[PDB]
């Protein structure tokens, strides 16, 4: 397509690093139940199986299991609920299989990009654009429509 | 699951698809970037994703989780550990239900029986 | 420190936690991107005050502006226009791309990096969805026949038939009888 | 009508935690100064997002921070073969146009996804199941033909392949079941009654000693005299065990012009 | 099963203990093409 | 294989005009009623449905919502709990799902 | 309706689909079907286009 | 010189004393460095952008005066003032209308300022990272109602599952090992007691509510 | 390398250290091969629960509206406000000419009419955008409650209890699992195999052609 | 074999292979290039490859085979006839033993039976 | 010998090969064979390289 | 898929030399 283009722009990156406690990309369940499994306990092996099932849930990035559509236990909003009800991993793995079997397509392997680009829609960027074109238009006037000499 | 410390890289590369990722061995160089003193045994550095796990613990013991753990040597270990177990979980599943995708599998390009050749 | 992360959760019940951090009342009236406008807009405002430095030597201000441009170019990257984009790392929150969650193609482009196969082709499903023609406005002043004809056209009411795909305009397909003059490249 | 705050705001209690990853004196001192005046500083930028205001990520000096991409040996050469090794350097060097191009997805993981079938094809499937549980399978021919006709062929291929995959996974899960439920020679005739009243902690280091000499103070009072005597007893037992040794087998990979077997490698070169 | 029928052929449990010796096969990213100039 | 290749299952007629390639017509294309005619035709249906099709609706809506469930055992649970002890086959005949 | 009934040739890569030689070794011998030559593709109601 | 330059002087007044009096004349390198960063009237301190506006403002304004200063089309209709035959009187208010439309030159610049851009295709590319998309991306969309209503529905139903989950754990805690191993079990299962061991019944390992 | 945390836990790396020699260290890796096949099988015996519990069916005709997200274009409204302000500066910067020169009377007279119409467009769009956003917010909240009260009953089904009882049996079962020895052989978990087999034999029938039966709401991964 | 005068152009195009050739109708414009007089019935011009044959006969009757038949209007008819029957023989065999190669065949892209969908 | 044993992946297009859906409608039901996993590729004598 | 992709059945050792890639 052909539309308006700016001279200078900024691209945002909503990075899902998982190492920053400042934003919602911090996996609180994984870090809490992991540190819980390091200490000697009677459920030490149970917590490991839980974490392994949690990783098999992230591996299923289907329309019914993803953060884009704000699905339960897959979006940033419901990341804390894992701390209270970690038993729902099986319910998720089965739900995604039910909809995939009847209303879904083939399970294809893809690479999930954690970097989430987004062009920032700003005001001052168009001011700079007008200034650049204002210089270009002034040169058109300075060279061809200047009669001062 | 991998039941050893070493694995053949070709066994985790695709045969009928473009290869955009590998399953590399643990990055032992990151272990020398920890400025503090620590004890690490060489018998635990080859097993997949465990070195990055122990490093995260060492960094979470020396420092905490606030304003001191946030240094490049410690965050890369946490990111590597979290990323290593996710990739290995997917590769392990893909090896369990899609072994025909990888090199070395006899089902990626099946060799026919002699009865199918018409001789 | 792992127990210090859960301090606000021990004082709360499960229903209070959901009503607090999960069921935030929807309010899409705020100017969230003001944070980026203020930060990046400060470069222009800072240039207004910095271009007035009383430094006498012209080549000493050349050094100052060279240092100021270095501060900007750490974010903007390429100094030439119409060349590339800036690079800003932002925080991940539930409101990222909140107004485009309804669109499916936007999710696939941002999230999925598909692995090319031996039969090197785009997935048939992706190609099939791509042929469902989009809607293209009839209003066209770029083609002189329509610039004249559409002045005598009568705009009649299009009564809703209960669908979301009423082709009351032309279609964005090269083979449409009202779009064949448009170049699709 | 107060703006909503995320869980991270209650850990720090502020929107302006000046987190900089660069561990240089100039940077951490400026952050402490900037962290204190963020309430009345116009040159303040948020790093904790909210419902009303977005935020920035982690800072690296004047630039921004992102972890080093997970090592990936995949690369593409332009002028000469570089033999890029992601394990030879700590931080990945930038990609020069004339030297190398790295693989896509600096920050990416491997997942499995699925396309969403067309809406009209879904409604025909819902109508078939509905007519199936109500009227039975034998009276759903019209609903089955509507599926084969309305659903595009690319969808029927997906439906056809889903059945073959789940048939494959069904067998892969049942083979694991057979290997798992197999009774080994060391558990023949043993039932739940022969199980001990022990839990996971009873197999840990406090209750079950590891197979190392310095795990505890067990062998801390051993003298060289006791060692020489122990070396004599182990050698005594070897007077009866060394009588047997496995015989050397033939090398299946003797021919170099033959596809070798991926035989287990020797412990040592 | 649970008000659902999944038609499958008779499963052979003997296929579980199928002796499949692994064979060597290396992939070389960076090799030879068909024609050169 | 040509990249701009398409397999069409309905007849199309391509215009043989210089400098342009497009579909100018569809064989045996019938022009149905105008948007205004269908509008008037639909209003007559909505008017009757508004005057005579609003009694006993609350029950039918519960039955319709129950039948939108995944499994049959959940439908029976929905009927018995919400629809006042209704029968599966008796409700399917009302909704018109029975042959 | 024409673009709903406008498909591309060859579908998707067969080599990325489950093999029959692999199911046999897994314990499931697949059954061979015949082509359905009697079905005619048609577009759905306008509301779904 | 302008007020903003004078404001810098009062702020840099002590800095000027250190550079111009002490460093600018001490000796050697400290002199070359202080004489290079001297403070005073700006050499070549003119701002061409300011001047560029002043020039274009003046030139375009002289054009406005000509285009707006026209004889009236209405007054020429009576044939009584200054105009009997004016065959192009209907062009009198074309240039004036064209100049008044110029006030929206910058207000409506680009496509985004002439319409609601989120309803246009180019907006999707900007939110997708300036990435090319199929032209029909605006139609292939999942209902925003479902995305937001389901996000609330899932949470309101979890608060009710938490209460049901507690009542179940409680009723099961008062159950015998035989009942909790045969209820919901497969019919072909024969119960065989296991040795009793101490395994706590902890709802949440993390000390949460 | 799937089941990472499970394998690391079975090897004892959470409490002890592996032998420093390859011979025994490798035998300890192969000793858990049986337990992984067991714990994976147990994780595939979870009973089903209503999918319409924390997730509305996206295939419902109610969601055929394909509604969009109404937004407010702040950046657009701010630019057009700054551009309108620029015109007021152009008039102010040239006030004496627009005010005293009669050749510019038409601008003096009609500049405010155009400015009001420009302001009207700016504020009209912002006001309309704001109204649509509020209409959207109040509908999703009202319609969400109606759907909750409608499907609350699904939490009363006995399958929810059956799901929780299966989860607890796996917790108590895995809590009883223990390492019996450190000979670096599969016999180190000799008694644990019997415990897990009892769990699997409790939710399946080993003496069938397919003890693990497929159903669309089951476990595959 | 074609048992008519007309054939659908698409029925002889490949579906899974690049289309580098068509099977066009007889070129009637070549008939007006013959300068001499001849009698031709319109009922024989549509059948495949026959029009080029009759034109060749007319040219071999008016002229011979030496120094008079070697003119462009007559040699193109002999070449078209020799080439038309060779392609049609190849397309006919490919239609007989490789019908799955062409557009319109239900085996080019087999539609599955309903029992293969698992519903 | 290495280049003799150097093959490329995926072989040729299966869609250019005889279909099993067509043989059924022609009168021959193909028999599904398993993969031969016991054969090891080797190079011939040097004279044939 | 990569154009310079080859599957080899016998072991090979590649040289770890700068500017060159060979067996
Ligand atoms: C042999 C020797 C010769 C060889 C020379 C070398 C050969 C060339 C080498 C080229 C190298 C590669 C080029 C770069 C590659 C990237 C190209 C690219 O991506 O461009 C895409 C970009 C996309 O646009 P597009 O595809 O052409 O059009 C699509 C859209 O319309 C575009 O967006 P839109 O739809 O939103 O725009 C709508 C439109 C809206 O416009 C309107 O609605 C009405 C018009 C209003 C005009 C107002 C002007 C603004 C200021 C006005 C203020 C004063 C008011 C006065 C009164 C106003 C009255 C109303 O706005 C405008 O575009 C205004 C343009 C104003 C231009 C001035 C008017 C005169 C025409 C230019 C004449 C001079 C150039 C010719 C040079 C000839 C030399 C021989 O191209 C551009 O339009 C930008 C042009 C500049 C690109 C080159 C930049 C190179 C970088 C280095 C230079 C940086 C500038 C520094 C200048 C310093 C001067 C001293
Ligand atoms: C009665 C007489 C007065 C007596 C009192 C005298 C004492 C006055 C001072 C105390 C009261 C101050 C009131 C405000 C409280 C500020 C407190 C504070 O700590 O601020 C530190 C403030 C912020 O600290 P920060 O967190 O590090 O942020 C700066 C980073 O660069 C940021 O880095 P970033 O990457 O994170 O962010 C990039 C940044 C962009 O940042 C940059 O681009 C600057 C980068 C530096 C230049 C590049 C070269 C590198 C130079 C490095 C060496 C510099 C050494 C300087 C050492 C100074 C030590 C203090 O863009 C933004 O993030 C957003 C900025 C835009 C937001 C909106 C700003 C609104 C300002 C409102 C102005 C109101 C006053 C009117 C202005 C004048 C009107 C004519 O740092 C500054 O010193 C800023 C200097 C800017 C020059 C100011 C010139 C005007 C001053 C007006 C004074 C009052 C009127 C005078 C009238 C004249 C007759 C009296
Ligand atoms: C309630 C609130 C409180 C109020 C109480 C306070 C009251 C105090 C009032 C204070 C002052 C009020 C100002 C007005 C009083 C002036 C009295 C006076 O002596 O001044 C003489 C004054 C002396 O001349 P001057 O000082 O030397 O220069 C005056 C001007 O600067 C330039 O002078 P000019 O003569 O050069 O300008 C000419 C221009 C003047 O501008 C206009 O007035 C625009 C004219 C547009 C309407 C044209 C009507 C054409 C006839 C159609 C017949 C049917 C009509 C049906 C209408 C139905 C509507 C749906 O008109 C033209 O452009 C002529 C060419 C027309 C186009 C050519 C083609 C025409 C035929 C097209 C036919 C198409 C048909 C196709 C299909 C047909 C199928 C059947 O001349 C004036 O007339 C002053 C006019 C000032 C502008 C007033 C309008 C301002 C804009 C307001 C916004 C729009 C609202 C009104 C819209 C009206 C309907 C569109
Ligand atoms: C490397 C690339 C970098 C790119 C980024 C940076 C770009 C930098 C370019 C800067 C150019 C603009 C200058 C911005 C200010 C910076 C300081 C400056 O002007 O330069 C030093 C300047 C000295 O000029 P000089 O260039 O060094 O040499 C003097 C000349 O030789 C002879 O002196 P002169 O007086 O004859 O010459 C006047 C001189 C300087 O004249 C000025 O005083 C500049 C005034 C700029 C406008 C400021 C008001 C804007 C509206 C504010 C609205 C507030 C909204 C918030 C309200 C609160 C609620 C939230 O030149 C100009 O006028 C430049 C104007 C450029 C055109 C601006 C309008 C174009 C509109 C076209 C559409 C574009 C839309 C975007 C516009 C965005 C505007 C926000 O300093 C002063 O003039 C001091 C003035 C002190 C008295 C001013 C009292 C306040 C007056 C307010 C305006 C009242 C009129 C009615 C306004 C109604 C508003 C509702
Ligand atoms: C009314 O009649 C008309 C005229 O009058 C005769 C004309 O001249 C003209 C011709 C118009 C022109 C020649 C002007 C053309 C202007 C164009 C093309 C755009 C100019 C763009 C620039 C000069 C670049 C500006 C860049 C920016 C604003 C980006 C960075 C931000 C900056 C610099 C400001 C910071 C932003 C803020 C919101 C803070 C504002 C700060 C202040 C108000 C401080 C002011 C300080 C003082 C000391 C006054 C027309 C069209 C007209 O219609
Ligand atoms: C004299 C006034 C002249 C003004 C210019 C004349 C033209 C006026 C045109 C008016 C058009 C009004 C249409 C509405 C536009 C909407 C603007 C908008 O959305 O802003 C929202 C938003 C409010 O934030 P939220 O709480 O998230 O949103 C709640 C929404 N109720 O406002 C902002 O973006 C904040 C920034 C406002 C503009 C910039 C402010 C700074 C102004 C710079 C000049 C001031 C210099 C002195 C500042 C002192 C610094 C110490």
């Amino acid at each position: 397509t052909s539309e308006s283009v700016l001279a200078y722009d900024y691209k945002l990156w909503y990075l899902w690093s998982g190492v920053s406690n400042l934003d919602e990309s911090f996996d609180m369940f994984f870090n809490q139940y992991w540190a819980l499994s390091l200490s000697t306990s009677v459920f030490q092996l149970f917590y490991a199986v839980i974490l392994d099932r949690y990783l098999s849930v992230l591996f299923q990035n289907t329309p019914y299991t993803n953060d884009w559509f704000r699905m339960m236990l897959h979006s940033k909003e419901t990341a804390l609920i894992w701390l209270y009800h970690p038993e729902l991993s099986w319910h998720i793995n089965g739900l995604n299989q039910f909809f995939t079997y009847f209303y879904g397509g083939i399970l294809e392997f893809v690479y999930f990009d954690k970097s989430n680009p987004d062009m920032c829609i700003l005001v001052h960027t168009l001011w700079i654009h007008l200034l650049i074109l204002f210089l270009i238009f002034t040169g058109f006037v300075t060279i061809l429509f200047s009669f001062y000499g | 699951t991998i039941f050893a410390e070493t694995w053949e890289a070709s066994e985790y590369q695709y045969r009928n698809k473009a290869n955009l990722k590998t399953l590399p061995v643990n990055h032992l160089g990151k272990l020398a970037e920890l400025k503090f003193d620590f004890v690490e045994y060489k018998a635990h550095q080859l097993i997949a994703c465990h070195l990055y796990e122990r490093m995260t613990i060492h960094c979470m013991n020396q420092y905490g989780l606030f304003k001191d753990f946030y240094r490049p040597e410690c965050l890369d270990a946490q990111y590597y550990f979290k990323t290593c177990v996710e990739l290995n979980a997917a590769y392990g599943i893909q090896k369990k239900f899609f072994p025909e995708h990888f090199v070395g599998s006899p089902y990626a390009r099946p060799v026919p029986q002699f009865q199918q050749l018409g001789l | 420190d792992f127990a210090e992360l859960l301090r606000p959760l021990r004082s709360l019940s499960f229903n209070q936690v959901v009503d607090r951090y999960v069921l935030i009342p929807p309010n899409h009236t705020f100017y969230r991107n003001w944070t980026y406008e203020k930060f990046l807009g400060g470069f222009g405002l800072s240039y207004l005050i910095l271009r007035e430095l009383p430094l006498r030597n012209f080549y000493a201000r050349v050094f100052v502006m060279y240092a100021f441009a270095a501060k900007v170019l750490d974010h903007l990257g390429n100094p030439f226009p119409f060349s590339g984009h800036g690079q800003i790392v932002a925080a991940a929150d539930r409101w990222n791309h909140w107004d485009v969650r309804c669109y499916d193609n936007v999710m696939k482009a941002l999230k999925y990096i598909r692995i090319p196969t031996v039969q090197n082709n785009i997935p048939e499903a992706t190609r099939w969805y791509g042929r469902q023609p989009g809607h293209l406005l009839r209003a066209d002043t770029y083609w002189i026949p329509n610039l004249v004809s559409q002045r005598f056209a009568k705009h009649q009411p299009a009564h809703w038939d209960g669908t979301q795909n009423m082709p009351i305009f032309r279609l964005a397909d090269p083979k449409h009888k009202d779009s064949y003059m448009v170049q699709f490249r | 009508k107060a703006p909503g705050q995320i869980y991270a705001y209650d850990i720090h209690n502020t929107h302006y935690p000046y987190v900089n990853i660069k561990q240089d004196s100039q940077t951490q001192l400026l952050a402490s100064f900037r962290r204190s005046i963020a309430s009345i500083n116009p040159f303040s930028y948020r790093q904790v997002p909210s419902q009303d205001r977005a935020a920035f990520g982690l800072r690296w000096g004047n630039a921004w921070y992102a972890p080093n991409p997970y090592p990936n040996g995949i690369h593409f050469d332009r002028v000469f073969p570089t033999h890029y090794d992601p394990l030879a350097e700590t931080n990945r060097t930038k990609a020069n146009l004339q030297l190398i191009k790295y693989a896509p997805g600096n920050y990416s993981t491997l997942v499995v996804t699925s396309e969403k079938l067309p809406r009209p094809c879904i409604r025909t499937i819902q109508n078939y199941r509905r007519c199936q549980m109500v009227n039975g399978t034998e009276k759903c021919n019209s609903e089955a033909q509507d599926i084969l006709a309305i659903c595009p062929n690319w969808a029927l291929d997906h439906m056809k392949e889903k059945v073959r995959f789940y048939t494959k996974a069904l067998a892969i899960n049942n083979q694991t079941y057979i290997r798992a439920m197999q009774v080994e020679e060391y558990n023949q005739g043993r039932t739940v009654a022969d199980v001990a009243p022990k839990t996971w902690i009873h197999g840990t280091r406090q209750h079950l000693r590891p197979d190392t000499m310095w795990a505890d103070d067990r062998y801390t009072n051993i003298t060289q005299t006791e060692i020489n005597e122990a070396i004599k007893r182990v050698e005594a037992r070897k007077a009866r065990e060394h009588e047997k040794k496995p015989v050397e087998q033939a090398n299946v990979n003797a021919n170099t012009g033959e596809q070798p077997v991926r035989v287990e490698k020797s412990l040592y070169p | 099963y649970e008000d659902f029928v999944f038609t499958t052929p008779y499963f052979q449990p003997e296929s579980t203990f199928k002796s499949v010796p692994k064979l060597f096969s290396d992939i070389l990213l960076g090799g030879v093409e068909w024609v050169y100039t | 294989m040509q990249n701009t290749t398409n397999i069409v299952h309905v007849p199309v007629h391509m215009g043989h005009t210089h400098y342009f390639d497009y579909i100018d017509s569809f064989p045996k294309l019938k022009e149905g009623p105008t948007l205004e005619e269908n509008h008037i035709t639909n209003q007559k249906i909505l008017r009757e449905q508004l005057i005579s099709g609003q009694q006993g609706l609350e029950q039918n809506l519960c039955l319709r919502n129950c039948f939108k469930l995944s499994q049959k055992r959940y439908i029976e649970f929905c009927l018995d709990r919400k629809c006042g002890g209704a029968d599966f086959q008796r409700a399917a005949t009302i909704l018109g799902y029975t042959k | 309706r024409m673009r709903y009934l406008t498909e591309d040739p060859a579908g998707d890569d067969p080599l990325q689909k489950t093999k029959d030689e692999h199911l046999v070794d897994l314990g499931f011998i697949p059954k061979v079907f015949g082509a359905n030559v009697e079905v005619r593709k048609r577009a759905p109601h306008d509301k779904y286009l | 010189m302008n007020p903003i330059q004078k404001a810098w002087l009062k702020i840099l007044e002590p800095v000027s004393y250190v550079i111009n009096e002490k460093m600018a004349k001490r000796t050697g390198i400290i002199g070359k460095l202080g004489r290079f960063f001297a403070i005073g009237p700006r050499e070549y301190g003119v701002h061409p952008i300011n001047r560029m506006f002043i020039f274009m403002n003046r030139k375009y304004m002289a054009f406005q005066a000509v285009a707006l200063h026209r004889y009236s089309f209405v007054k020429s209709l009576t044939h009584n003032g200054f105009h009997m035959l004016r065959v192009f009187r209907h062009f009198a208010f074309v240039l004036p209308a064209t100049v008044l439309a110029g006030l929206g030159l910058f207000v409506y610049w680009g496509d985004d300022n002439k319409c609601y851009s989120p309803d246009r295709f180019p907006y999707l590319k900007k939110r997708a990272g300036d990435m090319a998309l199929p032209l029909n991306s605006l139609n292939q969309r999942t209902s925003a109602h479902y995305i937001e209503i389901n996000a609330i529905y899932g949470a309101e139903m979890m608060k009710r599952y938490h209460k049901v989950w507690e009542n179940i754990i409680e009723e099961r805690s008062k159950a015998t090992d035989q009942e909790k191993k045969t209820r919901y079990a497969h019919p072909s299962y024969q119960y065989s007691p296991l040795p009793v061991v101490s395994i706590p019944n902890v709802l949440n390992p993390l000390n949460l509510q | 390398m799937d089941n990472y945390f499970t394998a690391i836990t079975l090897l004892g790396l959470r409490d002890q250290n592996l032998p420093p020699f390859k011979d025994a260290r490798l035998q300890r890796y192969k000793s858990i091969k049986k337990m992984i096949d067991l714990i994976e099988t147990t994780t595939k015996l979870a009973p089903p629960m209503p999918v319409e519990l924390f997730m509305l069916n996206p295939t419902d005709p109610e969601w055929d509206d394909d509604m969009t997200y109404p937004t407010i274009t702040h950046a657009t409204a701010l630019y057009k406000s700054s551009a309108l302000a620029g015109n007021l500066f152009l008039y102010a910067y040239n006030y004496n000419n627009f005010t005293a020169n009669i050749r510019l009377r038409t601008m003096r007279y009609l500049f405010p009419v155009v400015s009001l119409a420009i302001f009207g467009n700016i504020y009209w769009d912002y006001r309309s955008q704001l109204v649509k956003v509020n209409l959207f917010d109040e509908y999703i909240q009202a319609r969400a409650q109606e759907l909750v009260k409608q499907n609350e009953y699904l939490l009363e089904h006995e399958d929810v209890k059956r799901y929780v009882w299966w989860y607890e049996d796996l917790k108590e079962t895995l809590a009883r699992v223990h390492r019996q020895a450190n000979n670096h052989k599969a016999c180190d978990f000799k008694d644990s195999e019997i415990i897990l087999q009892d769990f699997i034999r409790r939710y399946t029938n080993p003496k069938d052609n397919l003890p693990i039966k497929f159903h669309p709401q089951g476990q595959t991964f």
